């Protein structure tokens, strides 16, 4: 009776207070509220829904506060998500005694406001969050820290599009393995174990193949140096996401090594050759004709362009094209990179804004505080095009996986309806992503065209499998 | 006889228009009008046969014909042709019974979506 | 007019079987070109998906060709063992 008189008759007022207690952090008041309301039968649903709505609104406001900056700054987005998530997790653990309903509501709200936000609307796609998470992971891994990794892992399970994150992480791991700039192998091993716990065995086996290729390359390099400064890495084309390079002319000074190693491979392996990549190849060169001795770290294209100035004086862009054989866009980007650093320069402010046409040059001053200098920088517009290509590959792979899943489903069941194939396809791929019906439908017509499925004459809504 | 050939046209024109046999004729038209070297019928040829065969029977033949000209600049597959007649048979003036998640090709549903606002 | 010398060089190369990289084993057409059945029919939605398919044995084949081969036989033609898709 008393609980009815004291608590039940004023519950509405309690609700009016609840939102207020959510505006100003008062853990003790919330705990007292939960303890008193817990006596009332099925009286916690309104509190649960109010808490979920408040969490969603606060998360949306926090994401919108840092708009226009989190698009190219993943770290800010991850930190904004993580602080809110940890604050509400601590609040649920303390005030609400880790109730199942409260944690379920928190998970629902987090899944709601993580996939969709102002950043998602600006990017016009829901795949931006996994890309930002992968970028943050790569930045953390590339050159006390396991807590952040665990936080990222516990946040990642709320992502409904895991294929994009997996592909981006694999690509970044391949890039970090090709160039030897890693903070520690122990962190990589811990990340591999965490992904093994989270993801499947095949995804980690791909990375294990990558590590095995790296080890084989190291062993081949040590065998080469025993047989004989030149360092090369040999990787399988079918287990790495790199693409073939464009046409390029090998510099004469670098020819000597090229003939020596290749024949060695022909001595060790018969029936295979090597397709050299130049965009991912870098080196160091030394110049002694300046005021002070200098050493510069450059790429293959930059080194070739520089070695074209040895023995000549001013060149014009038509020449640098017909001798080195570099495409107009790549050559223009490399020339712009070289310019923005004062090494090849009629004195123009808009080096950033310049239009380059075939007309022009080494500038012999070039002082700098540091003895050794890194002029290798990422291209201006390579990242955006790479992201678009990765996204397109993701969509094509999604279509291929749906086309293969339908085929493998239509072999256990000779005949199947149209409302039982779609549910099976959705539930089979639900671990990775949720395909849309028109995407699943567009694959069915392709399979029927390729003589994989047949519509029975008597019923247009029931497919069958033919050999 | 020559008189038999002359009199053939009225009777089998009358008989072919009945359902069932007309289904077989419509199915046979795809293979008859298609070159053996290509599985897909050309756009212009398909439009010509749509005009010739479905004259008057299709309620929205004039509207359907103007489609797939500035948008679908590709050949027509065999499955769309087979289901076009069923779609025409089942369709109504209001076009409110159509379903976007059914067993219809991606062309029929997009045509329905395009033609929905204008009515 | 300047003097430049290189101290070290780092290069990355990819290895593949030369017997099949130039042209597919199933069809003698170029690997970068369209397949045999994708050339006769060139106005369909199946002609915009003919790409390269790779396996564990680093064997490159056309996706349609390997898919058709894996409809009655489950072995890679050149090495005679189970074929598993690796990348597209
Ligand atoms: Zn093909
Ligand atoms: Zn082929
Ligand atoms: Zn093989």
């Amino acid at each position: 009776k008393c609980e009815q008189v004291l608590i039940e008759k004023h519950l509405e007022i309690f609700h009016t207070e609840f939102q207020n207690l959510l505006d100003a952090d008062k853990n003790e008041d919330l705990g007292r509220m939960y303890n008193l309301v817990s006596r009332i039968q099925d009286g916690l649903g309104e509190l649960k829904k109010l808490l979920e709505t408040h969490i969603h609104n606060q998360g949306l406001a926090a994401i919108e506060k840092c708009g226009e900056a989190a698009l190219n700054d993943p770290k800010m987005y991850v930190q904004t998500v993580l602080d809110v998530h940890k604050k509400y997790n601590a609040l649920v653990m303390s005030a609400f005694n880790n109730d199942a309903g409260f944690v379920a509501a928190l998970d629902k709200a987090c899944g709601r406001f993580i996939n969709n936000n102002a950043v998602t609307k600006m990017a016009q796609s829901s795949s931006k969050s996994p890309e930002l998470l992968a970028r943050y992971c790569d930045s953390l891994l590339k050159k006390e820290l396991e807590d952040t990794l665990n936080q990222v892992m516990v946040v990642f399970k709320y992502i409904e599009d895991k294929d994009v994150f997996q592909k981006f992480y694999a690509k970044m791991l391949a890039k970090r393995l090709v160039h030897q700039n890693s903070a520690s192998d122990d962190a990589e091993a811990s990340m591999i174990s965490k992904l093994k716990q989270a993801c499947g065995f095949e995804y980690t086996s791909k990375l294990q193949r990558m590590f095995q290729d790296i080890g084989v390359s190291k062993d081949l390099n040590e065998q080469f140096k025993k047989h004989l400064d030149f360092s090369i890495q040999v990787l399988s084309s079918g287990s790495w996401p790199f693409q073939q390079s464009c046409t390029f002319a090998l510099p004469s000074e670098l020819e000597r090594s090229y003939q020596r190693f290749t024949a060695f491979y022909a001595s060790r392996h018969s029936g295979r050759k090597l397709t050299w990549l130049y965009q991912l190849s870098k080196g160091e060169l030394v110049t002694n004709c300046f005021k002070n001795r200098y050493t510069l770290q450059a790429s293959t294209f930059q080194m070739a362009i520089l070695l074209q100035y040895n023995t000549e004086d001013a060149y014009t862009v038509q020449q640098l094209t017909d001798s080195t054989q570099i495409k107009m866009d790549i050559l223009a980007q490399v020339l712009q990179i070289l310019l923005k650093s004062k090494l090849l320069v009629d004195e123009n402010a808009n080096v950033d804004e310049v239009e380059l046409k075939p007309d022009t040059k080494l500038y012999l001053g070039y002082k700098n505080k540091k003895l050794r200098v890194n002029i290798n920088v990422p291209m201006k517009t390579e990242q955006k095009q790479e992201q678009e290509t990765t996204h397109k590959n993701i969509e094509e792979d999604r279509k291929l996986l749906i086309q293969a899943a339908i085929v493998r489903i239509m072999k256990m069941r000779k005949v199947l309806k149209h409302q039982q194939l779609l549910g099976e396809v959705l539930t089979q791929l639900s671990s990775r992503f949720k395909p849309r019906v028109p995407v699943i439908k567009k694959c069915i017509d392709i399979l029927i065209e390729k003589e994989y499925l047949e519509r029975v004459d008597g019923e247009k809504d029931t497919y069958s499998y033919l050999a | 006889s020559i008189e038999k050939l002359k009199a053939q046209i009225p009777k089998m024109e009358q008989e072919l228009k009945e359902p069932g046999r007309f289904k077989d004729f419509y199915q046979f038209t795809f293979n008859f009008a298609k070159n053996p070297g290509q599985k897909g019928l050309d756009l212009e040829m398909a439009i010509a046969y749509w005009n010739l065969v479905l004259n008057g029977r299709f309620k929205f033949l004039d509207l359907w014909n103007k489609f797939l000209l500035e948008h679908h600049k590709r050949s027509i597959p065999k499955d769309t042709w087979n289901l076009l007649l069923d779609f025409s048979t089942m369709i109504a003036d209001d076009m409110s019974n159509y379903d976007e998640e059914g067993a219809w090709p991606v062309l029929i549903d997009d045509f329905v979506e395009f033609a929905r606002p204008q009515i | 007019k300047k003097r430049f010398e290189v101290k070290k060089w780092n290069a990355v190369a990819l290895w593949a079987w030369d017997i099949v990289v130039d042209n597919c084993a199933i069809c003698r057409n170029h690997i970068m070109d369209l397949c045999i059945e994708c050339q006769a029919n060139q106005a369909s939605a199946t002609s915009e998906e003919c790409t390269v398919a790779w396996g564990v044995c680093n064997h490159a084949f056309h996706f349609h060709c390997i898919s058709r081969w894996l409809k009655t036989r489950q072995v890679c033609p050149l090495d005679n063992r189970e074929w598993e898709f690796q990348k597209y």
